[PDB]
């Protein structure tokens, strides 16, 4: 869903004086801690997705503040007043106490009103509406660039359907969209096919099994039709059907499927059978080498009455040779004829699918792809075998391959709609990477000469046709998981892991960051799906191990990964992280200076001992100040030489917070400035309580020079802003025109039903 | 009476997105050149979050 | 430099970065290709219109 | 007709590409192409009403053999809908597609003597509309990349200012620049205001009306192609996609 | 019958049966042929042909109205043409209304 942000986080407050003097407009993005001796990018990461949640930009969303308006009662007015952020009224207020101080004539009705006028809303020629309000910079500029991240993927429903035309099959009904949705109909679509090519290449044997058992549940689920003579009778068998007919669809479906057959140790006329219907009603593609010369050597054996031991060493050429002199003419391996798929197949963008056509049948010819098929079998009804003079091995021969014929002829047609109906659930990437890596799937000589001689008309009724339509859907969420899982996962390898030595160091570093990583990423909500899980555990063992190994896999990975939206968001958040410190209640030095040493400081806000400065001095009466890192003074033992002089400290992140009091007093703070213990020096926490000046206060100035003898002084925050510059905080939002309708499911067709 | 049925009463309405429901909702009354049943996806993509 | 940075990507359609020039996005080439045809005739106006 | 409803840059170069050189010849006799005729307007006048024959017009006319007028006869089928007698075309050339003669070197016409002022006064460029000049400017433009004479295209352009503001703009070898036009160049099409069937004077008005009835009568015919409505069952090569391409550019 | 602008189509299965055939035939036999489109026309054509011929829909893609005309006249199939219809003129009587 695309959720819709009402309001606009502005993040600000108005901190004034009792007297009235001295005002500042504070943003407050909240505390966060810094550890030092770390990262300081890593650190950021984690909090700039805890920012973003409370941004309410960690979603996809869309800005509705056009309606956050009112209008005056002055005739000539005619202006939307915006609601969202902090209202002028309380700039109002606050610049009037400031001048009953100065005992100045409080605002004219004249700045009155253009000061109540600054926040707006008015429309651009696009018919989006833009929101002037106050606000905070970084709350400003967080804000706005995930609204530009967000909206490159929202687009027009006729964009979006342009897209998708070429994957739209023929035989589902069109859906009529309403005419509003034509014309102001918007999307929200990611448009980004990851790979899948990083879990298939890791793991071949793994996810090879995983698809065939997956397609081959459903295949072996289809609704079907219902002496040497007397051996072949008894070897006939059924109750493997189901099995062998998904093994057909598979071979005709991949690329490269390849089956094997175990023959027996002494070949019978069941043998050559089933060699000779392989041979001739298979593809060529899914007969390896080594199976092409098994199955000539089990044609020699009994054919000419040889012992495989004189046939073993006899080479392809040679074996085809000895058979075709006796009058063997089956000797050679037909190539299948590529169908192209009427639409493009799904996650292949701008590719053409293909699928052999089943029973090596020529779709131009409507007939076996071997034109002397009817001479070959006269051949062998006419031809003596065994070197006997009876023809009864001859005869029978040709009698098995003309049924074998005839049946293929007439059951082409529904295992080609089935294998085109199956091809279309897999992607481009898994029709030419699967491979049959393990005989799982070998076929029995009996079952394969059974299923030929056999072969039952497929009946492709309205519930097989509806049970597969549910399966596409599951097929294409499948996809849909595993990407999203191969992205997070390559992502998460190239922060975390680097490359192996062949040092000790090495690996016990390795394993442990590896374990800790598992450990981390299977806690809670596991960040893989139960897809991924399940590929990896084919083999039997556990999530967390098969999980495991993937990883030390993909180190050194050179595979692109797409740049999402929320990477993006990310990244900004922590770049603004580091580099404006004082927003997020850190900073990178310190100041310790006596008091009796004049610092220049910030004097904007009319703060009584002002613990801010612009910048920390680089010089004080004409000599550069002493910097110390906090490592060298931690270990300092003349420290008290040392804080006579003042220094500042660096080479650390310290966390800071203060409360600005509204009424006078001595500015000091919270705790100690630091802690001497025997095992090194430390600095206590530090928390500042500021309060307003009054110059002629005796009491208080006395204080501040005599009781308070070391102060501590830090870089101006940034979120400070006097109340004088207000304009200053002025930024514009736009929000996307309230004339647009956003579609959830925008399938551009219906099941046929 | 122009319609059995009138297609959504434009008192209720208050945006876009409210005509569309309501023009969903009272299909059923009109004469529909497709009948709506289960909608068909070729095309699906899970996004990384937050 | 949060208000810098916020003009600039306005003005560019793309983030400031270090190590990198700053020219001024496509914005500037526009801005510049305009300029060239508006003196005289002779020049090219390559500038598509969207 | 089919001609005259394409809109786009794209789709006009695309019908280009797919509509050989033989209809733009016409076949049939026609007439001189300049003469001062009277012709009968009832509707409006009893007297003859006097008009003035033109090359660009719905009918045949007598086109002169050399490649000039096969050139003219291209450009009045962009702009007229109706091209040109020129008798004894070898085949090769009438199967040949019009883009390939325009923008194609295998071709054996020779286009480098082509003077735009002579073409643009001969298919009178003062009696046509903005879009029928957008058209012809795009079939010049074609022509000079092709023959590297694209100096030659720009001072004809600077010769006549309304010229060239309304010049299309994009780069006859690169398809990004065709993709990113946004000119308006359908001669005919579905008419907001109310269209009569009442005839019309002038030859070039009642026979762009003609085509403009005609049209409309074709919008509304089962020959019509219908996006929203059967998309999955047109061929996946004429499907409306975003990654199509001309060949080569 | 009233209004010319619409028109009149359907899907069929991935593997035709002899209703599909039957529905196909029907149409193009009882229905005027300014209601059925162009390409309404060929895909009724290429499943008649999946049926009547033993081919499949992938085969008989790319096949223009003429082949598929031929393809199915060979096989003995004679209903493979649209089939216009007579416009009946009609006049509404006057009455208080001008009359159309």
């Amino acid at each position: 869903e695309l959720i819709k942000v009402p309001t606009i986080p502005h993040n600000l407050v108005l901190i004034q004086s009792d007297n009235g003097k001295h005002a500042l407009i504070k943003e407050d993005l909240g505390q966060w801690p810094v550890e030092t001796g770390i990262s300081l990018v890593n650190q950021a990461g984690v909090f700039a997705v805890q920012l973003a949640n409370k941004l309410g930009i960690d979603k996809p969303f869309v800005l509705d503040a056009g309606s956050n308006y009112f209008t005056d009662t002055s005739f000539i007015d005619t202006r939307k007043y915006c609601t969202d952020g902090l209202s002028p009224r309380e700039i109002q207020k606050a610049l009037n106490r400031q001048r009953a101080y100065y005992d100045r004539p409080e605002l004219t009705i004249s700045e009155n009103k253009t000061l109540l006028s600054q926040s707006i809303i008015y429309p651009d020629a696009d018919g989006n509406d833009v929101s002037i309000i106050f606000s905070g910079a970084m709350s400003h500029a967080i804000f706005t660039y995930a609204q530009s991240q967000w909206n490159k993927n929202i687009i027009k429903l006729d964009d979006y359907i342009r897209e998708i035309t070429l994957t739209v099959p023929k035989q589902y009904r069109p859906r009529r969209f309403k005419e509003i949705e034509h014309t102001h109909g918007y999307v929200y679509r990611e448009l980004n096919q990851g790979s899948l090519l990083p879990l298939v290449d890791a793991n071949l044997k793994e996810s090879s099994s995983y698809y065939f058992k997956k397609l081959m549940s459903s295949i072996s689920n289809v609704p079907v039709d219902a002496q040497h003579v007397s051996m072949l009778t008894n070897r006939l068998t059924t109750a493997n059907a189901p099995t062998v007919r998904a093994i057909t669809v598979l071979t005709c479906m991949f690329k490269q499927f390849r089956i094997g057959m175990t023959y027996a140790l002494d070949p019978n006329i069941m043998d050559v059978a089933a060699a000779t219907c392989m041979l001739l009603f298979r593809p060529a593609q899914s007969i390896s080498d080594e199976q092409y010369r098994y199955c000539l050597q089990t044609m020699a054996v009994f054919l000419t009455n040889t012992t495989y031991d004189i046939v073993n060493n006899d080479t392809i050429d040679v074996l085809k040779m000895k058979l075709r002199n006796q009058g063997w003419p089956f000797v050679e391996r037909y190539n299948a004829v590529e169908i192209d798929m009427s639409v493009e197949p799904l996650r292949s963008p701008g590719q053409v699918g293909r699928y052999y056509n089943p029973f090596n049948i020529d779709p131009l010819t409507k007939k076996h792809v071997e034109d002397r098929l009817e001479e070959f079998i006269n051949q062998v009804q006419v031809g003596r075998f065994r070197n006997a003079s009876g023809n009864a091995v001859g005869t029978t021969l040709a009698a098995f391959l003309r049924a074998c014929r005839d049946k293929t002829s007439a059951n082409w047609r529904g295992y080609s709609v089935l294998v085109s109906r199956y091809r279309s659930l897999i992607p481009n990437e898994l029709f030419e990477s699967l491979r049959n890596i393990s005989g799982e799937y070998n076929i029995n000589p009996q079952d394969e000469h059974s299923f030929f001689f056999a072969l039952a008309q497929i009946n492709a009724d309205d519930e097989f046709i509806g049970a597969i339509d549910k399966e596409s859907a599951e097929y294409l969420d499948e996809y849909a998981t595993l990407a999203r899982d191969i992205s997070n996962s390559l992502t998460l390898v190239k922060a975390a892991f680097g490359p192996l030595e062949r040092t000790s160091g090495s690996i016990i570093n390795h394993a442990n960051n590896l374990n800790k990583v598992i450990n981390h990423v299977f806690a809670d909500k596991p960040l893989i799906s139960e897809t991924m899980l399940k590929i990896l555990t084919i083999d039997g063992t556990t999530g967390k191990d098969g999980y495991r190994n993937w990883l030390d896999k993909l180190v050194g990975h050179n595979y692109p990964v797409y740049v999402e939206p929320v990477v993006n968001i990310m990244n900004f958040i922590s770049a603004r992280f580091v580099a404006d410190s004082s927003y997020f209640g850190y900073t990178n030095e310190i100041m310790i200076m006596p008091n009796h040493i004049n610092v220049p400081v910030d004097d904007r806000f009319g703060f009584r001992d002002s613990p801010f400065c612009t910048s920390l001095p680089r010089t004080i009466m004409g000599n550069d100040v002493r910097r110390i890192s906090y490592n060298v003074f931690s270990m300092m033992e003349d420290i008290d030489d040392v804080i006579s002089e003042g220094f500042i400290l660096y080479d650390a992140y310290f966390n800071f917070s203060y409360d600005i009091m509204t009424t006078d007093g001595v500015t000091r703070l919270k705790e100690d400035i630091l802690i001497v213990t025997d095992t090194g020096n430390d600095i206590k926490p530090i928390h500042f309580y500021i309060y307003f000046e009054n110059r002629n206060d005796k009491k208080l100035r006395y204080e501040s020079k005599m009781n308070v003898s070391y102060r501590l002084y830090i870089k101006t925050p940034a979120c400070l802003l006097p109340l004088s510059d207000y304009m200053r905080a002025q930024h514009d939002y736009v929000s996307p025109s309230s004339s647009r309708v956003y579609i959830k499911d925008p399938a551009v067709v219906y099941t046929r039903s | 009476k122009l319609f059995e049925t009138s297609p959504f009463d434009p008192l209720t309405i208050k945006n876009n997105q409210d005509v569309v429901d309501k023009l969903y909702a009272t299909q059923s009354s009109s004469i529909q050149e497709v009948v709506p049943t289960k909608t068909f996806a070729t095309e699906l993509q899970f996004g990384v979050t937050s | 430099d949060v208000p810098f940075v916020q003009a600039y990507s306005k003005f560019a359609d793309d983030n400031p970065r270090h190590l990198r020039v700053k020219t001024g996005g496509k914005m500037a080439n526009a801005l510049t290709n305009v300029i060239r045809s508006y003196y005289s005739i002779n020049a090219p106006a390559i500038v598509p219109q969207v | 007709m089919d001609v005259l409803s394409k809109g786009s840059l794209k789709e006009l170069l695309a019908h280009l590409e797919k509509t050989p050189l033989e209809e733009a010849i016409s076949y049939r006799i026609g007439t001189v192409p300049y003469q001062n005729v009277l012709i009968s307007r009832n509707e409006y006048y009893n007297q003859l009403y006097p008009d003035t024959t033109s090359l660009i017009d719905g009918v045949s006319r007598e086109g002169q053999r050399n490649v000039n007028g096969l050139i003219m006869s291209i450009i009045s089928y962009v702009v007229s809908g109706s091209g040109h007698y020129i008798p004894n075309i070898g085949f090769m050339l009438l199967r040949r597609s019009i883009l390939d003669i325009l923008t194609k070197h295998d071709t054996g016409l020779v286009t480098n003597n082509l003077n735009y002022g002579i073409i643009a006064r001969n298919l009178t460029v003062s009696k046509m509309n903005c879009e029928q000049r957008k058209r012809m400017l795009i079939c010049f433009k074609l022509l000079a990349y092709k023959d590297g004479n694209q100096n030659d295209y720009e001072i004809y352009l600077n010769q006549n200012i309304p010229l060239k503001q309304i010049a299309p703009n994009f780069i006859p070898g690169d398809m990004r620049t065709v993709i990113h036009n946004q000119d308006q160049l359908a001669i005919v099409g579905i008419p907001a205001y109310r269209l009569t069937q009442s005839t019309e004077l002038s030859i070039r008005d009642d026979n762009a009306k003609s085509y403009k009835l005609g049209y409309v009568d074709w919008y509304n015919s089962n020959s019509f192609l219908r996006e929203r409505s059967e998309f999955n069952l047109i061929r996946l090569k004429d499907r409306d996609t975003k990654y199509g391409k001309l060949n080569g550019w």
